[PDB]
Formats: C-alpha cells, structure tokens, sequence
C-alpha cells in the first residue's frame, strides 16, 4: 500500500529539510538546492497497518526545475510549501497549485506554511486564505521545532485510506541483541573526535 | 550506463530506448530511477530536443514520453517561438492541432489519456498566446464549428477555453507584458458572445455529464471577468440554481459558480436584478434542503464521517452562504416572505459552525463577525436574528480557544458583540455551562478551561453592577468546584482557571481592595507550590494583575498602614525563595511596574533601592570576591549568580525605563569593570584551549554575563529621558569597555550584541557624540565586514546587526562616513551593494534603504567636491548593481525597493541634480548631457548583459523608463514588462508605450 | 457582604487534599 | 429474559527509568552531530531475563530512534560543549532494523536530569552484569 506524494513550493521554503526530518530525524541547517527531484520512501505505522509515501521532493528554484510538472504525473497526493517569513513564497502558492492540479485533477492536497519558529513572521495568519476555495488542508508547520510536522502526513493518510479515525501507532520494538577487542582502538578514536565536536543548538530546551 | 544513448543526437532517436528511461524513472526505484531522472533532464534541456518532439508524439506508445515531448515544446513556444523560421511555427501548430483531433476521435484514448490531452490543450493555448487572433482569426469560429460534430471534441474545446481564460485573465499579470495582456483580454472579450452561446446551448441541451461538468468548469473562469448581463439577462442562473444543483456530478462546480456570481459587478438600482439575486439563492437553498440534507441535519457528524466529497461540499456551502449573505442579506431582511429563507440560510451556517475543522470555523467566524458587528450598529436589525445569535453564543463559548492567538481575538470580538446584543442571554448560558461542570455532566479539563476562557473574554461588556454579581457567582461556583475535586491534578486545573478569570476582571479588582489583596496573597502561596505549572501560572497572573491595577499597590489603602508595594518588598525573599530564576525576574519586573507609578522621586528611588536590596548585596559581595580572585569567574556557580543579578536589573529596568537610572548608577562602573574582567577570561580560555572554548559551558556562561550587561545598557538608554547624562556619564566608559575588546578578539569570540548595543546608542544620542560614532566605525566596521563578505551564511547575527548599525549611523551621523579615508568609504559602498545581493530579508531591506538614504545624504550636500566625486566614483556602480538584482530572478522579494532606488538614481540625472559630467572628457563630445550619457551607458550595459534583446527593445525600454521616473507605479510596470521580455526572444518594443 | 463571603472562601483556596 | 447485547512489543517489560531527551548520532565522515530523535527515553527491564535496554521513540510519529542493551562495557563521557549530555559508543542498535554501531550523544533538559540518567545508566549496567 504505497502512494505517490509530490512536494512543491518556492526554493528555500524547507521542502527537503521537512522530508529529511521525517526520514532520519535530523535538521539540516544548510541550504543545498534540490536539482530536479529526489525520491525517498517514507513509511508510517498506523492502526490500519503500514502506509508508504513515495515522496517526490521537487526543486523550487526555476533554474533547477528539471522536468517541472512532469514530476506530478500519477501523483496521488501533494504538499504545497511556502515560508511564513517570505511573502513572495505565499504569493507563488497559486502558481504551484495551478501547475499541480492541471496534472492531478482530484487529489488531496495539504498547504503548509513553514518556519513558524521564526519570531519575525511576515505572512500573517489572517492573510492565509488561498486554501479555502481550493479545498486544501492548511497547517502552520516548522521543520526546526517540529510544530505540526506530522499533521500533513496524518491528514493525507486518512484521506488516502478513507478512514477519518486512522492514527499513528508505535512500531513494534524487537528485543535488541547483546554484545571485539581488536577494534577497541578504532572506536576510542571515533569517540575522541565525537567528544570534542560540540553538540549543536546548545541553547535549545533539548 | 546504457540509458544515456538518447543524449547522443548525432544518431537517430530510438523511441524504444526513450521509454525504457521514462518507464525506469516513473515506475522504477532507487539508483536506476535516479540515473534515468538525470538523463531525462539532460534530454529535455537540449536546445534541439524540440526537433525530435513530433517524432515522439507520432511514434511513441507511452503517454509519459509524449507528455515530456510537450514540455519540451512548451519551453520552445514560450521562450523562442519568434526566433523560429516561419515554417516551423506553422508546422508545430499543425501537428499539435492534428494530434488533439486524433486523440478526441479515439474514444479509448480520450477516456484513458486525460493527462496527455490536457497537456496538449495547454500547449495549444501557449500557441494561441503567440498567434491569436492576429495570425489565427478563425480559431474561435472553427472551434465552435468542430464542437457540433463530436461530444468529445466539444468537451475538450471547453478544456481549451477554460485554460485560455485562465492564461489571459487569471495568470497574465506577472507572465505577460501589460500590452500583450490587454491585447489578449480584448480579443477574448471581442468573441465571447459566440463562446457564451456554445456554453449556454450545451448547458441547456446536453446530457453527457462529463461534457456538462467541463462546460461549468469553463463558466467558473468566465465569471471572473465577463459582464454581468451574460448572467442576469439570460436564463443561466435558473439552470445553475436548479437543474445543476440536483445532480452531484455538477453540484460542486455549480456551487462554486454561484459563489462567484454572488461577487459579480451588479447595479444596485434595478429592483428586477435584486429579484434575480434573491431568486437564485432561494432556488439553491431549496435544492440543498430537498436533495442534500435538511436544515436540522448534524453537519458536524457528516463532516467527521468524511464520506465521498462531503467535506469539500460542506466547505463550498460555507463559502457560498457567507459570500452571498455578506453582500446580499439586506435583500432578505425586509420582505416578510423571505424571512424563512434568511433564517434557514443562517441556520445552515450555525450547523456548519459546529464542524470540527479549524480552517472552516475561521471562515464561518469571519462571517459571524460581519453579522454581529452590523447588528450592533444598524437600526432595527438585531431582533431578526435573536434565535440565531442565541445559538451562536453557545457555539463560540464551546469552541473558545486558548488566549490560535488570532483565532482567540476573533472569537473574543464576536462574543463581545453578542454579549452587548443580549447580555442576559450570555450570562445565563455561561452560568448554566458552569452548572454542568459542577454536576459533572460536562466536566473535563478541556471543558472547564474553555468555559473559563469564554467567561474571561467578555470582560468590559456588562455594567459594573451586573459584572459584580456575575464575577462573584462565577468565582464562588469555581471555588466550590475546586474543593469538590480530589487530586492535585484536578485542583490545579480549577485553581488556574480561577486565577485566569480573576486576572481578566481588573475593574472588579480595583473596586474591591480587600479581595485584590486576598488574591495576591493567594498567588504568593502558589509560588511555593511545586506542582508542574502552578508557579508559572502564579507569576504570570501576578504581573498581569499588576499591569492593570498598579495604582492600587502604590497608594495606601483605607485600613492599611502602608502602600502594599512596601509589604511586597518586605517579604520578597520568602515569597520568591522557591521560584526559578526566570520566575524571580518576572516578580521583580512586576514590582518595577508598581514602583514607576510612584511619582514622588524620593519615594520612588527609596522603593527602588529597597526592591534591589538583595541583588545589590549579592552584587557588592562578588564584586569584592571576583576582584580579589578572577578564578572565581571560572566557578560556574559564581558565573550563574552574576548573570542572574544582571538579569534581575534588566527585568526591573524593562518596566521602569528612565526611572531606573539611580539603580544603574549604583552598579555601572563596577559592571563595566566586570565586563572587562570577563572579557579577559574569555580571551584567555580561547588562547589556552582554542576556538572550541567558545562552545564550552564555562565560556558560554561568561559570554552570557557580557550579553546581559549589553542588554541592560541597551534597555536603559533606549528609554532614557535625560540624554545629557547618557552622553556625559554612560557613553564614554561604555565605548572604552566594549569597542577595543570587540575589535581585538578573534571573529568567533566577537559578540554581535555589541553591534546591537551601539545601534541603540547611535539611535538615541548619535547626534550628540560625533567623535564617539567615528570611534564605533573605526572599531567595528572593517573587522565585521571581513567576517561577512566571503559568503552569505557565516555569522548570521553579525550580518544583521552590522547593517542595522550602518543604517542608523547613515541616518543620524552621516558626517562619520565623510571622515572615512577614501579607501574605507569605498568599502562602505561595497558593503551596501553586498547587502543588495542577500536573499536574507533582514539584510537586503536594510541594504537598499542605506543606499537610498546615502543618495539622499549626498544630494543634500549640494554642489560640493565630495558630492561630485561621489557621483563620478559611484553613481554607475549603484545603477548597475541595482539593475543586476532587479533582473537576476534571485531577489524578487526586493523589487519594490530596488525600483525606488533606481527611479531616484535616474531622476537625479533627469533633473540635472548632478553638477559634473558623469563621463570622462575623452568618452563623448564636450557638452554632452548626463541624460544622453546615461542612456548610452545603460543601452550598452543591457546589450552586453542581455545580448538576445534587439537594440530597439533596449532603446524603447529606456525611453519609457526615463520618461516615467517620476511615477513609481508606472515605472514599476515598465520594469515588470522588461523582466517578461528578457525571458523570451523577439519581444515587441512597442509594449513599452503601454502607459503613454 | 457577598464580596466578603466570596473573599473568605477564596482565602481557603488550596490544591492539595 | 436474555437480551443479546450489541456485538508494540513492550507489554512484558518494566519501566525502571523514563526521561525526555534528544538523541544525536555522530556522522564521522561529515564531522558533525546529527539529531536522531526527541522523545521519552526509557530503561526497560525484561521480566523474563531481567535484562535492561534503552528504548526511545520520537514524539508524535512514535518511531523508534534507539533500541539497544545497556551493555556494562559502555562508558558515558561528557561532550566538550555541554554539561547536560553524554557521549558513548554503541555496537548494536536496531532502531532502523539491521544492527549497526553508533557513536551516540544524548542531551537532557538539565544537568540534573543528565546526572540522574548517568546514575540510572550505571545501575542498569550492574543489572545486566548479573543476568
Ligand atoms: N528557521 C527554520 N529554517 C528552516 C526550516 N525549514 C527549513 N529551514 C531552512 O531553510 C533553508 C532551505 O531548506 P531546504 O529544505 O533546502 O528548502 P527547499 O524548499 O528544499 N529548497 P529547494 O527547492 O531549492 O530544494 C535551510 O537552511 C533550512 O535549514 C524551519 O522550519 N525553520
Ligand atoms: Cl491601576
Ligand atoms: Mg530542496
């Protein structure tokens, strides 16, 4: 049970960072522009069984657009992303939506306003109304603070499975194995480096 | 690998190979997929791939391959169409039109390859945008003709027309020049009478649902721009509001059409028009009640069940009802025969407002705000809606959100209006709701929180006597509810809600001192409670009440022996003993609010000294100790003590501002000496341990001391009223303590907060310290610029504060830049342009404003050597650098300010405000005007930067741009037109005559 | 007096059984 | 009369310790720490074997970001930049399936919680030494 998801939006809005957070748990602080598209399987465990999203993370920068709307063919769901600290990225939401629904004429779509962790918000909550007439779900999100970061996938899972009571559930925790004096020095070397590399974001609550 | 064969154009294109790449991309996975992706992008981006497009479209059996072929053609049509030999243009048109016909004639293809047909229709529309109607006057007539021979062709023609309308009226503003947009809009308007006839015939006769839906979809687009007579002088409203609301396949689109009809430009005079507007609403609501669901239906449950497209339909119904009623409900409020319709429509909205869906609730709430505001002001209206409003009261009270912030303010506003409209009804609902908390029928943490937020939200709406009875009843009932419950968890929830309600009724507190004192003393008790959240709630409520009731803490109340602020300060140690540092600072800040209400200077200063007794004693001690042994400052406990002392001073200074000066004077000199001592320790640690030292807890604690010292000085100076003292007492020791330390630290040890502190100093007293501002620049300018001029990412905070500082220096003490040696002034200009190129708005905006202010500063100097040399050296640098970010597609966020700067620069020459030739004696004949030279420079600059533009395009653009340099709106339109034309070949140079 | 009754009651507010 | 009426794999473990934390893994080929998850870190004692493991799940998604025995050989060591974190080597973690080895760092809300974690971590190492 797998579903193709296309993720679109202006360059710099956090599409790749958002997916990476879901794939590995990491927060990538650097902006390395996506070239064309990157495809990543993403599985969630639910009370209806596993659901797999084949996430097509597309490029938002025009000079790296690749096949552009060719990526949308046979998509079964989508996320449109903008950046609440950048008004132009919201101004372009209708353009991305236009190109998307010309190819995908009746799929569930989530509109996400990312980077709500930043104090100086520029796209105010009351300005965000494009989703209303287009029947898109909307969420404030932050890939950095994880605010609402699961909601886009939870909502899409419920639409794709047709079950409004679907919930994410705890994946089973298999018993871990137990525990080579020849590598005592190789690990103490990697450890010495790790100890002397400062952990990031030491001011965060965690 | 092998798949790369399609990239070899010397050989013929093997279609079967193309599909293996295409299939591998779309249906494959992992490494293979990634490889085919890169191969397809390279194939698609080959500037000759379009030549191989008709091959793919003719011989491929894969719909995705043909889609990609059309994308390749799209790139050609939209960017290089006009460069082609005319034969290719005619040929491309012919085999797109022919392909579309063939696909529509094969019913199996028509129904199974919708994506490919839609892509072909859009490609056709791209050709129409290039060729129609000037080179294709028969398109619309021949389209209408072909429609009659086939339902499939007719349905697809509705898709083409839908896309054409979108491209011309909905998405032309930023994609076409103004002239081309107007040309296509007029052309569609010229032939719409024929288009509408076909559309109406289909709707009136057609029986194919798919054809009907496509026709209605195209109608939705037309309603954005067509004149209202096509809607009101035909029978189309009847069809929309009856026939098409009955079948679910047409219901969704028809409702969207009727929503847009509710927005048409319509005369407000004709009483027959008003009848038609009433009639289609009546018909729509009748169809909903008979074919979809009755007024009584539980839409909350239906929406939650999420069957089929029920959620989208209920969303669309909310949009229809709110849109129509916001504009037209007055049409239904006077006629007795329309009263049931008016109230049934509002009852559907009541039911819709019970749906659990945040964004839909905000849509209905926006409407309710519109209604209850009008009922509050408009004579003789509120009685019509009494039953609607009574239900709404319950809806908003039961969906109150946590004081999300925007939603609460919206809910509060509606509920305040509703309370004024019927205060008795509001009060009875709230007391009843509280009864159902006490009897347990509706009890829960969520439900009692929600009701408490609602009760608190209407403060100020009742008379003081009614409010008194109401507050007493609510608090009594809540107090009994808390006693009734068992367990800290339950009691904490209720006790917190009690304090919330109390803090929302300051009018009550001000009138009942004995009660206010009891509340405060109870909050002080809660400050010893360890249950999670209680202490935060107690401190937050404390400062909230103080902000509103401070006057009653600074006067001596009857039956009391002293102002209560004295009593608070007497016991402050016991009261806060169990609080965390942040909570202690909130407490002290609240005391500072009160103390600043004392306008007897000697009493206020005495209160200030007494409040600061404990921090001052702790301070005096570790100023002695820290001095006798700088090793202490490595003791994390001493460092934390120091930081919390300074943080306490910041908190009190935040609330007292100018009144804080006596306390600042108590610590100021020893505080700056501490700043130096801490500074030496940080440097010593980095020297002994390396840059990694700055990550250690020890150095981070030391830098916190420096940052809080800077924040304290910032906070006071930004609020100071006596600026002579700031200049004569504070500034010199401050600059001596911070500037050299910053300049002579390695980059990783420089505190960006130094720049922020200097910005405040310059802002507040910059005009009084010209030598100090020079010293600031000398110490921070070159060394900070070197930190941030290698990339756009390193040292983000220094970046932002750096340009904030330059901006304020340029505003308040521009003479400081005049003293810079020529080499450093050149770096200043480089720094400004460097700011242009940032995508970071927190830098780009300031960079453009500095540039604009700098040009203005220069202009203000008049005809003098420095201004003349400035234009000779830098005028064209600023012109060209601004043009670069305007046109590079990577700084669209700054367009408005880039345009302003450019218009100012051009207007300088246009008004002969530059007194010297901008050229060199040898470049042009003697006597040449700067106007002529500016146009020649810009013509040559644009020709080399955009070599695909014709000389005529460039000349016409510049002629229009310079003519319009006193009209920003028009100037910006010409820039936008230029940005369109640089994306394609062969743009029409007459486009730049649009304004003229 | 109704305010005084409620105030007395408020004075005994507590969150522990 | 008779009226017929209308018609994780942690269950067998004991929770010795539970604390909110943020887990990092060291990417030695990029020389930087990468977050692996934030959530409740639990020491789970198997009731049959009396062996203790660390099981940690991400908030909301509840996906496992740590699952490995608290081996008595492991040694918690401080990170240069933190007084509320521990660094240690793990030779067999199965959060993502196949047992890999990792250099983990785990950070807590306070030095106090980090020191408690240390205490509990070593107590659990003793538990696992006996079994
Ligand atoms: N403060 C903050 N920064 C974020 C957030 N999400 C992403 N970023 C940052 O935004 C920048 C761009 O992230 P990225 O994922 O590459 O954006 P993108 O939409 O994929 N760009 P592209 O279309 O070019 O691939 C990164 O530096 C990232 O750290 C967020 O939620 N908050
Ligand atoms: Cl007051
Ligand atoms: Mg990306």
């Amino acid at each position: 049970v797998q579903f193709k998801l296309v993720l679109v939006g202006d360059g710099g809005t956090g599409k790749t960072t958002f997916v990476k957070r879901h794939l590995t748990g990491e927060f990538e602080k650097k902006y390395v522009a996506t070239l064309g598209v990157e495809v990543h399987p993403l599985v969630f465990h639910t009370n209806r069984g596993p659901i797999k999203f084949n996430v097509w993370d597309t490029a938002g920068q025009e000079k790296f657009g690749g096949l552009r709307d060719g990526y949308y063919i046979q998509a079964q769901c989508a996320i449109i992303m903008f950046d609440v600290t950048s008004r132009v990225t919201y101004k372009n939401v209708p353009n991305w939506h236009r190109d998307l629904v010309r190819v995908c004429e009746n799929i569930p779509i989530v509109l996400c306003g990312n980077k709500v962790d930043i104090k100086d918000r520029k796209v105010k909550a009351k300005s965000i109304v494009f989703h209303r007439k287009k029947n898109l779900q909307y969420y404030d999100i932050s890939a950095k603070s994880n605010y609402n970061f699961e909601k886009p996938f939870l909502w899409l899972a419920r639409k794709l499975i047709g079950d409004p009571n679907l919930e994410f559930v705890a994946m089973p925790a298999l018993a871990p194995p137990e525990v080579d004096p020849a590598l005592a020095a190789q690990y103490e070397h990697d450890l010495e480096v790790a100890q002397t590399t400062a952990l990031p974001d030491e001011d965060d609550d965690l | 690998g092998s798949m790369e064969g399609i990239l070899d154009f010397s050989n013929d294109l093997d279609i079967a190979l193309l599909d293996q790449v295409v299939s591998t991309f779309y249906q494959g996975s992992g490494v293979q997929q990634k490889q085919a992706q890169e191969i397809l992008t390279k194939f698609q981006d080959n500037p000759d791939a379009w030549q191989k497009a008709d091959q793919i479209l003719q011989f491929s059996t894969n719909p995705q391959s043909k889609f990609i072929a059309l994308s390749i053609l799209d790139k050609l049509i939209t960017r290089k169409w006009k460069l082609l030999p005319n034969d290719h243009r005619i040929g491309i048109r012919n085999f797109v039109v022919g392909m579309i016909i063939s696909m529509c004639q094969d019913d199996e293809v028509f129904k199974t390859q919708k994506n490919l047909i839609n892509k072909s229709d859009l490609t056709l529309v791209q050709i129409l945008k290039q060729e129609w109607p000037q080179n294709w006057p028969e398109f619309i007539p021949e389209l209408i003709g072909s429609s009659s021979s086939s339902v499939n062709v007719c349905e697809n023609n509705m898709i083409v027309l839908k896309l054409l309308s979108e491209e011309v009226f909905d998405f032309s503003a930023e994609q076409m020049t103004q002239a081309k947009a107007l040309h296509l809009k007029n052309s569609m308007s010229k032939e719409f009478e024929q288009i509408f006839k076909l559309c109406f015939q289909v709707l009136e006769q057609g029986s194919s649902s798919s054809l009907i839906v496509a026709t209605l979809e195209s109608l939705l687009r037309y309603l954005h721009w067509i004149p209202y007579r096509y809607i009101y002088e035909t029978n189309i409203l009847e069809l929309l509001s009856t026939k098409f609301m009955t079948s679910p396949d047409t219901r969704a689109i028809t409702l969207k059409c009727l929503t847009e009809v509710s927005n048409l430009k319509i005369p407000q005079d004709n009483d027959l028009i008003k009848r038609q507007t009433v009639l289609f609403f009546q018909n729509t609501l009748q169809q909903i009640a008979t074919s979809v669901m009755p007024v009584t239906a539980d839409l909350k449950a239906t929406y939650a069940n999420a069957n089929g497209n029920d959620q989208s339909f209920l969303q669309d119904l909310a949009m229809f009802l709110t849109t129509y009623l916001a504009r037209n409900r007055a049409l239904l409020e006077s006629d007795e025969s329309l009263r049931e319709l008016l109230l049934n429509a509002h009852q559907y909205l009541i039911q819709l407002s019970k749906i659990e869906e945040r964004e839909l609730f905000k849509t209905t709430l926006d409407y309710w705000h519109n209604l209850v505001a009008d009922l509050f002001y408009e004579p003789l209206k509120k009685h019509i809606y009494e039953e609607i409003c009574s239900q709404l009261r319950l809806v908003i009270i039961e969906n109150m959100v946590r004081p999300t912030i925007q939603l609460y303010k919206s809910e509060r506003e509606v509920l305040v209006y509703l309370t004024h409209l019927n205060v008795i009804d509001t009060e009875e609902i709230m007391i009843s709701k509280l009864a159902r908390q006490i009897d347990g029928s509706e009890w829960s943490w969520h439900n009692i929180n929600t009701l408490s937020w609602a009760i608190g939200s209407i403060s100020g709406t009742m008379s003081e006597d009614t409010e008194k009875r109401f507050v007493v009843t609510v608090i009594k009932d809540l107090l009994g509810l808390c006693e009734q419950k068992r367990g800290k968890d339950n009691k904490a929830v209720v006790a917190s809600d009690i304090m919330y309600v109390v803090g929302q009724y300051p009018r009550f507190l001000k009138a009942h001192w004995n009660f206010l004192r009891t509340v405060i003393l109870k909050l002080f008790e809660f400050m010893h409670e360890t249950h999670e959240g209680v202490q935060d709630m107690a401190c937050d409520t404390f400062i909230k009440i103080v902000q509103k009731c401070k006057y009653h803490f600074v006067i001596q109340q009857p039956r009391e022996s002293e102002p209560f602020i004295q009593t608070i300060i007497r016991d402050i140690q016991k009261t806060t003993a169990d609080l965390q540092p942040q909570q202690v600072h909130t407490f002290y800040k609240a005391c500072g609010i009160i103390i600043s209400e004392e306008r007897s200077v000697a009493e206020r200063n005495r209160l200030l000294s007494d409040l600061m007794q404990l921090p001052n004693m702790a301070w005096d001690t570790i100023v002695e100790q820290s001095t006798a042994n700088p090793t202490l400052l490595l003791d994390s406990e001493t460092v934390k003590i120091i930081a919390n002392i300074i943080k306490t001073n910041v908190a009190v200074c935040t609330s007292m501002g100018a009144d804080f000066y006596p306390q600042l004077g108590h610590i100021y000199y020893n505080m700056l000496q501490l700043y130096r001592a801490v500074s030496s320790m940080i440097s010593a640690q980095v020297a002994a341990e390396g840059l990694i030292a700055t990550k250690t807890p020890k150095v981070r604690g030391l830098r916190t001391i420096k940052k809080e010292i800077l924040k304290l000085v910032e906070t006071y100076i930004s609020k100071a009223r006596n600026l002579d003292d700031v200049v004569k007492v504070l500034v010199e020791p401050l600059l001596n303590a911070v500037l050299e330390d910053y300049m002579n630290n390695v980059p990783d040890a420089r505190d960006a907060e130094v720049l922020n502190c200097m910005t405040t100093v310059v802002e507040k007293v910059g005009h009084m310290i010209p030598q100090g501002v020079i010293l600031i620049l000398q110490s921070v300018f070159e060394c900070t610029l070197d930190m941030i001029n290698k990339d756009f990412t390193e040292y983000p905070e220094h970046r932002v504060e750096f340009y904030k500082l330059l901006k304020v220096i340029n505003e308040k003490s521009f003479a400081a830049f005049l003293e810079l040696p020529p080499a450093a002034f050149k770096l200043f200009v480089d720094a400004i342009c460097w700011a242009f190129k940032h995508n970071n708005r927190d830098v780009e905006v300031n960079g453009l404003q500095i540039a604009l202010d700098l040009v203005k500063n220069i202009e203000r100097m008049g005809n003098v050597p420095f201004a003349n040399e400035f234009h000779k050296n830098y005028f064209f640098i600023f012109v060209s650098e601004t043009f670069f970010v305007l046109t590079d597609s990577d700084h669209k966020s700054g367009f408005s300010k880039q345009a302003l700067l450019l218009m100012k620069l051009i207007s300088l020459v246009y008004d002969n405000k530059i007194s010297v030739p901008l050229y060199q004696e040898a470049e042009v004949p003697q006597g040449t005007s700067n106007q002529v030279y500016l146009s020649q420079y810009l013509a040559n600059m644009l020709s080399n930067a955009f070599p695909h533009l014709t000389s005529e395009q460039i000349a016409s653009f510049l002629s229009a741009l310079t003519k319009q340099c006193k009209d920003l709106v028009v100037f910006k339109g010409t820039l936008r037109d230029f940005l369109v034309q640089i994306k394609e070949v062969g743009g029409d140079p007459t486009d730049y005559l649009f304004a003229e | 007096s109704t305010v005084d009754e409620m105030t007395k009651k408020f004075g005994t507010l507590t969150i522990h059984d | 009369i008779h009226f017929e009426p209308v018609v994780t794999m942690e269950e067998d473990e004991e929770v010795l310790y539970k604390v909110r934390a943020k887990l990092f893994r060291f990417d030695a080929d990029a020389k930087e720490w990468k977050e692996r998850g934030t959530g409740d870190c639990k020491f789970l004692k198997n009731k049959k074997t009396n062996k203790v493991r660390i099981l940690m799940r991400r908030d909301k998604t509840l996906k496992i970001c740590a699952n490995h025995i608290i081996a008595p050989e492991y040694t918690l060591k401080p990170n240069v930049g933190s007084d509320r974190s521990w660094v240690y080597a793990c030779t067999a973690d199965i959060a993502e399936g196949e047992a890999e080895a990792f250099t983990f760092a785990i950070r807590f809300g306070s030095k106090e919680n980090a020191d408690k974690f240390k205490e509990e971590f070593e107590k659990a190492q003793e538990i696992n030494k006996k079994a």
